[PDB]
RNA sequence: GGCCGGGAACUCAAAGGAGACUGCCAGUGAUAAACUGGAGGAAGGUGGGGAUGACGUCAAGUCAUCAUGGCCCUUACGACCAGGGCUACACACGUGCUACAAUGGCGCAUACAAAGAGAAGCGACCUCGCGAGAGCAAGCGGACCUCAUAAAGUGCGUCGUAGUCCGGAUUGGAGUCUGCAACUCGACUCCAUGAAGUCGGAAUCGCUAGUAAUCGUGGAUCAGAAUGCCACGGUGAAUACGU
């Protein structure tokens, strides 16, 4: 049966589903090669199969929404680790080991009133 | 403010509000494109017979209050002090500080 | 490469040595060669004498040089003439646009003078 | 500025004291305030006196004045120089 | 079938509204579904604290609008004549829809 | 400061050679935030170099980086209005920030056509010392050798 | 075409709970307070951010938000109207925007957000215009309709270091829209023009992480008039030996 996992990061949220298989990876029905043109996002997705050795012996099905590109990789990782503890739980400490299972908490801070940014003060003169 | 500009706003709207209608159907006839030019003659000189302070423009917003003339808000209707001032009171429903 | 009584450069493109003509810009060059059928990307060296003049032809269509040049000096001549608002404005060599004059001003005014 | 399909822009009481004079021969400047009417080709010939802030400036309208507005011939602001 | 959208600026209030409307409804036999929590609204205003210059001494406010939904299905005469008559709590915006 | 809390923080390894140095120098190299342009130059002028040479990229890189590194500098204190020039040692990995540091601020300043070429020519030449960048490593190791009496 | 029948698993929405407490293990310590490390966990020692400003100082700012003692004017220091000015201009300073280019300019094609507003309002579709726009006209008091294709990115071609296919100031001609009315003194569109500028003297400012830097989006004010102010996301660094 199909095990599930679900992956948040920045502004992205990204579900999974991963079954016995011959290596095929559909994202958002279009392959892996389609949807990420760069290649640091499929290394970050490719990271976590490749601890463990099953690329070829598991099938993906993943989907993502909101944030950009590295965020949206970052939401798969999370959701493929997830979805790996879900099928197998001997692995656990293999993958924590690794800060994959952390999830990121880092947002963007809000603008504050009398600074041109987050944290960027204007330009103070003595005289 | 002066009593004066209070007075001149309460004049303001009477004479809008009571052209209202004559400055739309004239404004209505210079607009269109399919009429006499002669007709949009007469209507552009019409026009320019009616008080000045009938127009919308003419009015500014101003504190229910006190008639201070900037700082207004459109949602309460008064300037930035007193909606202060209100609201630290518990006089405006469902406002209170906000953090995020 | 000699078009209304100017040279123009042969290693460039056709767009761009067309724009050395004062009353030609992108825009036109582009609307000049589309009715003649020349490339853009198409130098002026590998030209036929056929082909320069159906471009000179095309070119005399509009208005270009010292033609151009009396316009504009008749016309600010007679803004300076009249005694208008824009005509004092010429006169004093002052923002015409209704610019700010307090800071600013220089490509009108020019170099700082001291006092 | 004006849009085409609106025409031009003319003040009622002026283009009556316009017609009026020119209709009755040259008579004396005519004084007057509106500084946002068009110069019309009846004009010509005329001397108009355009309030300025704090006085009248005599215009007398040539052919060549056709089209703009009246206050463009009378400054407002007075400055000789510096220092 | 019926649609009806509560509005309030606090929680308390309506659920408890809720709460009643849907009593009173599913009493008389009729069927429902919800409530529905539709999305808060928030709306924000800042402004100057001094009466006099110094700019960047602000206060920021906030007002919440909350909102949810309610269907009826399979209404009865009955049901509807008991919904007008339940006289809810001042302060919450009811509009019922068919 | 003056609590000595901080750590070290994590960083990431190169898309394509499994290095993190490279990746330390893409970081250097990039400017604005935009790692892909920085990635794409370097990759292009390591593999114009690997070209040139026949070794590969990673020891090219591994060789022009012992030819540039330092490995003493000074340090300045203030006595009595003028100023101690105090030689010490560098720690391995601010060995390695100063190397990239000056190779590419060398770099950067050149006459080519592309930011890749100035690169790949620039590093081919530190390679085997004769660039702008071994040239700031021997005044350094100079300016050090001068100011030795004050060594303890 | 989640388009339809359907399902309540999943993202999500919004109400109610659990959770992190030096809680456990080891060592030091004066058996104390506490300190250094480790296990589990999404999070570890104040997890991140905001609100919250003691007694007082500067006779600090505000009689022009308002309120008020005393003084002062009452055919005027009160009132109404038109026109003008607050927008000037030999010069000096503060805060900003745009540049001086190849980590780039231009052309064609294609991915991925968040937050917010809407009835004297937002306005699709279709037709006309190169363009700002014009005509007709659905839907929406809104997780439903409109605003409203995100940009940097990616692939292909060109330009090949030149005051240039960099830069876009100034100026001429022709228009659109709001508004009784764009001369003084509005914003925007099209054609033509093409200034200084090749990284900035003595000096000087901000910033310790989703921060700096860089790229887009929305709102209040508002008939029209943001490079300012207040908010929201994309990409994403260097360094901290020490006092
Ligand atoms: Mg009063
Ligand atoms: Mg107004
Ligand atoms: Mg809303
Ligand atoms: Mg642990
Ligand atoms: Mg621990
Ligand atoms: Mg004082
Ligand atoms: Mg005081
Ligand atoms: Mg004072
Ligand atoms: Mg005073
Ligand atoms: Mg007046
Ligand atoms: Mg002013
Ligand atoms: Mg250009
Ligand atoms: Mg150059
Ligand atoms: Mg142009
Ligand atoms: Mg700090
Ligand atoms: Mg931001």
């Amino acid at each position: 049966n199909q095990y599930y996992g679900t992956g948040r990061r920045k502004s992205s949220a990204a579900r999974v589903f991963i079954k016995p298989g011959n290596g095929k990876i559909v994202i958002n029905q279009r392959s892996l090669e389609q949807y990420f043109g760069r290649e640091t996002a499929r290394m970050v997705v490719r990271q976590p199969l490749e601890l463990v050795d099953m690329v070829e012996k598991l099938d993906l099905y993943i989907t993502v929404k909101g944030g950009g590109i590295s965020g949206q990789a970052g939401a798969i990782r999370h959701g493929i680790t997830r979805a790996l503890m879900e099928y197998d739980e001997s692995l656990r400490s293999e993958l924590r080991k690794a800060g994959f299972v952390t999830r990121d908490a880092r947002q963007v801070e809000r603008k504050k009133v009398g600074l041109r940014k987050a944290r960027r003060r204007p330009q103070f003169s003595k005289r | 403010a002066k009593q004066s500009m209070k007075a001149r706003e309460v004049k303001r709207v009477a004479l809008a509000d009571k052209y209202f209608a004559k400055r739309a159907e004239l404004k209505a006839i210079i607009s269109d494109v399919n009429a006499s030019d002669e007709d949009r003659w007469n209507a552009v000189l019409k026009l320019q017979t009616l008080p000045r302070d009938s127009s919308p423009s003419r009015q500014r917003n101003r504190c229910r209050q006190t008639g201070r003339p900037h700082g207004f808000l459109r949602k309460f209707g008064l300037s930035r002090i007193k909606v202060r001032e209100a609201a630290m009171r518990g006089e405006i429903p469902g406002l209170k500080k906000a953090s995020w | 490469a000699r078009i209304a009584g100017i040279n123009i450069p042969d290693h460039k493109h056709a767009v761009i040595a067309l724009t050395s003509i004062y009353g030609v810009g992108k825009t036109r060059s582009k609307a000049i060669l589309a009715a003649a059928g020349i490339a853009e990307d198409v130098k002026i060296s590998e030209l036929s004498e056929g082909q320069i003049d159906t471009l000179r032809d095309e070119v005399a269509k509009f208005v270009v040089e010292g033609d151009l040049r009396r316009e504009i000096s008749m016309s600010i001549k007679r803004l300076m003439d009249l005694g208008c608002y824009r005509g004092l404005r010429h006169r004093r060599g002052l923002p015409v646009r209704g610019q700010r004059t307090k800071t600013n001003a220089r490509t009108r005014k020019g170099p700082r003078k001291p006092i | 500025p004006r849009s085409l399909k609106k025409g031009p822009f003319i003040d009622l009481h002026l283009l009556k004291k316009v017609e009026k004079a020119v209709e009755s021969g040259d008579k004396k400047p005519l004084r007057t305030w509106s500084r946002r009417s068009t110069i019309f080709p009846n004009m010509i010939g005329l001397t108009i006196a355009v309030h300025n802030g704090r006085q009248h400036v005599p215009v007398f309208v040539t052919d060549e004045m056709v089209g703009h507005k009246l206050g463009e011939f009378a400054p407002t602001r007075t400055y000789r120089g510096h220092a | 079938r019926i649609r009806i959208r509560l509005k309030a600026f606090d929680h308390r209030l309506i659920d408890q509204a809720t709460a009643e409307i849907v009593e009173t409804a599913k009493r008389t036999g009729a069927q429902v579904r919800g409530p529905i929590p539709l999305p808060t609204r928030k709306e924000r205003f800042t402004v100057l604290i001094s009466p006099h210059v110094n700019k960047d001494a602000r206060d920021q406010y906030e007002i919440r609008t909350h909102l949810r939904l309610v269907d009826i299905v399979e209404p009865t005469e009955k049901t509807v004549d008991a919904l007008m008559r339940l006289d809810l709590a001042a302060g919450v915006d009811v509009q019922i829809s068919l | 400061p003056r609590r000595r809390v901080i750590g070290q923080r994590k960083i990431l390894p190169d898309p394509k050679f499994g290095s993190e140095l490279l990746a330390k120098f893409v970081n250097i190299l990039m400017v604005d935030g935009k790692k892909s342009t920085a990635e794409s130059i370097v990759y292009s002028a390591l593999e114009t170099l690997a070209q040139r040479s026949g070794k590969s990229e990673l020891e090219a890189f591994e060789v022009a980086l012992e030819n540039v590194r330092p490995t003493v500098e000074v340090k300045s204190r203030r006595v009595g209005g003028s100023t101690y020039q105090v030689p010490v040692e560098v720690r391995p990995v601010r060995r390695n920030a100063l190397a990239m540091r000056w190779i590419v601020e060398a770099a950067r300043k050149r006459g080519d056509k592309s930011m890749a070429l100035r690169l790949a020519n620039e590093l081919s030449d530190a390679a085997e010392n004769k660039g702008t960048a071994v040239k700031k490593r021997e005044d350094v190791h100079r300016m050090a050798e001068a100011n030795k009496a004050f060594a303890h």
